[PDB]
């Protein structure tokens, strides 16, 4: 599948219902739709084609949002490219990933690198698509993991739809999703293409950090669904738990979240709903989540999880042979969401996406970290193996 | 040490229908679906196979 061809089924089924809410700018699904589409003719009469990338250098708004599934509607995969990046950054990541044109609005224009042809977002085409396609790029991203080195991360159309469309989510019609993570990150996955998808509505945040003043007054506005770094959820744990309350849904992830601060919220908030998400940029945001009902307590430890609906994980030892519950060893992601590779890198791609022993002709991640089962099939995290220094 | 970095090991170069492909420590049963195209060789020497010869990431 593609995010394109669910959002199209949303688009059909309720064109009125509104999809982006910025400031007090308001599109509805079939306004989104048809905004994507004159850009999308506008792209594809600058020579845009089926596989090129483009780069994105945009504040989120509502035209972030037009101009992504714009680039998806000409063929084409996008870069994201955070504004705030200094320009040998931008550059590196605009050379390497190919991309020759990059959308850009007024207020970024002088941030476009030399050479590269901009697309001023707020500037006579007609509207035309190309169309997505599942096996076609929908984005390259860019992550230096713990290396330092910074790799563009090529990610197929359908390992996002099989993310973004996962039945776990539980995002309906009714849901408001708070949009604030940077679009150069995948968490905004989870507060664009999970709501688009769903029928539900993306409020984007106002400009600078969303803190616990900032998400009550969002809840209070309709927001049900909020995503927070770790470090933010924690520091909103443990100062002001009660702020999460009203949300259906509070989900968090990236670094690690320690039990105490799910104990917090829990406590302040019986009936909101936590999930915690772990996974790589390489597998599509998350591979394994954890799910805190309403009323339950969370244990002394919090579990990165269990694997997606559609995805697997292994935990191997130094001769790929599974361990037995208990036993820390290699974590290994597969099944659904797999990046292609790295761009440019194939003996990089080589190294990580590797042979899967347990299912044929398919690949499994080497994630990096280091994992334990518990009894009942839940991942435990254990550190990076090449942070084990720092544990005592 | 993960065998799929150790410097010291004897590898293969494997690919599956789809022309991806994988180094593998020739230690270990070579998965289903997967055929050895080269070594066993060093480590080194199997990401230069792939990086010659993997000329496009798409699935094929
Ligand atoms: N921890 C590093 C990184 O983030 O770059 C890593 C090593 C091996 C691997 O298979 C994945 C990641
Ligand atoms: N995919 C990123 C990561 O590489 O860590 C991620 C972001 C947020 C989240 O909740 C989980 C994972």
């Amino acid at each position: 599948s593609t995010v394109p061809e669910l959002l199209a089924r949303q688009v059909t089924r309720a064109p009125d219902a509104v999809a982006v809410v910025d400031r007090d700018r308001v599109l509805t699904y079939r306004e989104l739709d048809e905004l994507a589409g004159r850009l999308s003719g506008r792209l594809i009469g600058r020579g845009v084609r089926r596989g090129d990338r483009v780069a994105v250098l945009l504040d989120r708004s509502a035209d972030l949002v037009v101009t992504l599934l714009a680039i998806w509607k000409a063929g084409a995969a996008y870069v994201p490219v955070d504004a705030g990046y200094p320009a040998p950054r931008v550059a590196f990541m605009v050379a390497d990933s190919g991309a020759s044109r990059m959308v850009c609005s007024a207020a970024t224009r002088d941030g476009v690198p030399e050479g590269i042809e901009a697309i001023v977002v707020t500037d006579a085409f007609e509207a035309s698509a190309a169309g997505a396609r599942p096996g076609d790029l929908a984005y390259v991203m860019y992550t230096s993991g713990s290396t330092g080195i910074p790799k563009g991360v090529a990610v197929p159309h359908r390992s996002v739809a099989e993310l973004a469309g996962n039945p776990g989510w539980a995002v309906e019609p009714g849901d408001a999703v708070l949009m604030h993570a940077p679009y150069a990150f995948d968490a905004s996955l989870f507060e664009i293409w999970v709501p688009l998808v769903s029928g539900g509505r993306v409020v984007i945040a106002e400009p600078g950090p969303v803190d616990a003043r900032r998400l009550r007054e969002a809840i209070s506005s309709g927001v049900t669904r909020a995503h927070l770094t770790a470090g933010s959820f924690r520091a909103v744990a443990e100062e002001s738990p009660e702020s999460f309350a009203g949300l259906r849904e509070v989900l968090t992830g990236g670094d690690v979240v320690p039990a105490h601060a799910v104990a917090r919220v829990r406590s302040a908030c019986p009936r909101v709903r936590i999930r915690h998400l772990y996974g790589p940029t390489e597998t599509t945001l998350c591979a394994t989540w954890h799910l805190l009902e309403p009323g339950d307590e969370i244990g002394p430890v919090l579990p990165i999880g269990r694997p997606l609906p559609g995805r697997r994980a292994q935990v191997l030892d130094a001769s790929l042979r599974a361990v037995a519950p208990g036993v820390i060893g290699d974590l290994y992601l597969s099944g659904a969401g797999l990046a292609d590779g790295y761009l440019r890198r194939a003996g990089l791609t080589a190294e990580r996406f590797v042979a899967d022993p347990s299912a044929p002709g398919a690949r499994m991640y080497r994630t990096g970290d280091l994992a334990q089962w518990t009894a009942d099939g839940a991942l435990l995290f254990a550190g990076r193996a090449d942070d084990q220094g720092s544990h005592h | 040490t993960n065998p799929f970095d150790n410097e010291d090991g004897s590898f293969l170069v494997l690919v599956n229908g789809e022309g991806q492909h994988s180094l593998w420590p020739a230690f270990a049963e070579v998965p289903d679906g997967w055929t050895g195209v080269h070594g066993p060789a060093s480590r080194q020497d199997c990401l230069g196979y792939v990086e010659q010869n993997w000329t496009d990431l798409r699935p094929k």
